[PDB]
């Protein structure tokens, strides 16, 4: 299964939730409509119900470099970001575990394929920081 | 809906 230091971890599923719609008052860019889009992040428990992702004390969205100040930091669940843009792009979402337990770079794809869509990612989380272990208890076994 | 940027 896992090996070495990675044995002392548990897995959680986080769900990234994306929404987007066209802003008609914003002029299209080269005929492409400008859309308002939003990303949020939740945690899933052992039953698959959505609970606040309190296991992170910080989330940073690393946006495409066409945005001003493309690295956007949020500290409260659900770490909701909102922007306007003309194009889809892969972006990295850095999530920072409580108690400096570690940064995880989760691959997201911002796209306009649907009005809304959800994507799940499995992350490994260590069990050696008491406050994080205690918080992890709310979303499933540890 | 398939509009995308570069990298």
């Amino acid at each position: 299964g896992p090996l070495g230091s990675m044995v002392a971890t548990v897995k959680r599923t986080i769900r990234i939730k994306t929404q987007q719609h066209i802003l008609p008052e914003v002029p299209p860019v080269e005929n492409f409509p400008v859309r308002q889009w939003s990303i949020e992040i939740v945690l899933l428990d052992d039953e698959g119900k959505e609970i606040p992702a309190t296991i992170f004390d910080k989330v940073i969205y690393h946006l495409h470099p066409t945005f001003a100040n493309p690295n956007r930091t949020f500290t409260d669940p659900p770490f909701r970001i909102e922007e306007q843009g003309w194009g889809g792009f892969p972006l990295d979402i850095s999530v920072f575990l409580l108690e400096k337990a570690g940064e995880r770079k989760i691959p997201h794809d911002l796209n306009f394929l649907q009005e809304s869509y959800e994507v799940e990612h499995v992350i490994q989380i260590p069990l050696n920081k008491p406050l994080l272990t205690e918080e992890l208890a709310k979303s499933g076994s540890t | 809906q398939t509009a995308r940027k570069s990298t």
